[PDB]
């Protein structure tokens, strides 16, 4: 769950 | 190996020391590996410090390590970690979502594919409601609907985001009976308790007490082709223990197979760390990637964000063995105040998972 | 353990  | 498990494991350090100092007060969970792929994946189309900081600041030395044997380390562990023993589960999975009219340079696109295992999405970025709705759900339909929101905010310029996700389902290879969970004490302060149910069961562990940390170490195999190692500090040494965690000392308590009597207590729980990378990293010598200068042109963004939930329970699952205690009083080691843990994948030895429980309940 |  990592988002950019 | 993995030949960037060292790596990662520094990485996983860096980034807990700094979520610690400060908050000092809040439980911490995230997910190392997960944070280092997604933006390994992204530095891939960044140059000059931009791109340097982004290596650098995820604990690889660009003096020391050939860049490509970086991504290669990526790939492999990636493969790795998307074919656990079937006993277990686990997945990862790297998302591009991309503007219909954004200039694509083809290179970036075929990296990310190749070393990354990367999906790609068009998606409507003039629809800004839209567009977060699809992100979250790829994340959601990854996180089998466990997370369905990660993505709250979007500045309306942007046309382009990267997701990373894992995935981790286990079960204790020596579970504990759901009968013999009791609600006790955890102590948050020195003077203060709250209730929580807490799972106990006398066996015979893989625990020690390692002075150097001033802490009982205890490990746990899930069934497959994982680990969690939970830390607990001696009496006003948490601070200690911290601050002198490696990668060396891991590897060797991951390499003890002795097991003594121990009379074990460990909460059952549910907590979640949510973060905004920006600060955070920034906080570790990445801060251009979020400002003007980004040199964001190897590729043709601003913020970034982590959410990691954590739930432990008794067994895994609604669906035998023994083991020999002896008639020595085993010692009674208790997890009902702060302490701190680790998830390891067996085959790369990767920290999948990091944190630290300060209160079960908050 | 579900770790997400």
């Amino acid at each position: 769950t990592t988002a950019i | 190996f993995n030949k960037i498990t060292p790596n990662l494991a520094e990485f996983a350090f860096s980034l807990y020391r700094q979520l610690a100092h400060q908050s000092n007060s809040t439980n911490i969970f995230f997910s190392p590996v997960s944070i280092a792929t997604a933006f390994a994946m992204l530095s891939l189309g960044t140059k000059a410090d931009t791109h340097d900081e982004i290596l650098e600041g995820l604990n690889f030395n660009l003096t020391e390590i050939p860049e490509a044997q970086i991504h290669e380390g990526f790939q492999e562990l990636l493969r790795t970690l998307n074919q656990p023993d079937s006993q277990l589960q686990l997945t990862t999975g790297n998302g591009l979502f991309l503007s219909e009219g954004l200039k694509l340079v083809d290179k970036f696109l075929e990296d990310v594919k190749k070393l990354y295992h990367s999906e790609a999405f068009t998606v409507n970025f003039g629809d800004t409601e839209e567009a977060k709705k699809q992100i979250n759900d790829y994340v959601e339909k990854g996180t089998q609907g466990k997370i369905v929101d990660l993505v709250k905010e979007l500045d309306r310029d942007t046309v382009f985001a990267l997701v990373n996700y894992i995935f981790f389902k286990g079960k204790w290879e020596r579970p504990f009976e759901v009968k013999d969970t009791e609600e006790e004490d955890f102590h948050v302060d020195q003077v203060t308790t709250v209730k929580v149910p807490m799972m106990k069961r006398l066996g015979m562990f893989n625990i020690q007490h390692c002075k150097k940390l001033s802490s009982w170490v205890l490990l746990m195999k899930y069934l497959g082709n994982a680990t969690a190692i939970f830390f607990l500090p001696d009496e006003g040494k948490l601070q200690h223990l911290e601050n002198e965690l490696t990668h060396d000392i891991i590897t060797k308590f991951l390499e003890n197979e002795d097991r003594r009597s121990a009379s074990l207590h460990l909460p059952k729980l549910s907590i979640t760390g949510t973060y905004d990378l920006k600060s955070v990293l920034g906080q570790l010598g990445i801060t251009k990637v979020f400002s003007n200068g980004a040199d964001l042109s190897g590729v043709t963004l601003s913020k970034a964000v982590h959410k990691a939930v954590l739930t432990i329970d008794e067994k895994g699952t609604e669906a035998m063995f023994l083991e020999a205690i002896p008639m020595s009083i085993p010692p009674e080691v208790k997890f009902n105040k702060p302490f701190v843990f680790l998830m390891i994948e067996q085959n790369t030895k990767s920290p999948l998972f990091m944190g630290k429980v300060v209160n079960p309940t908050q």
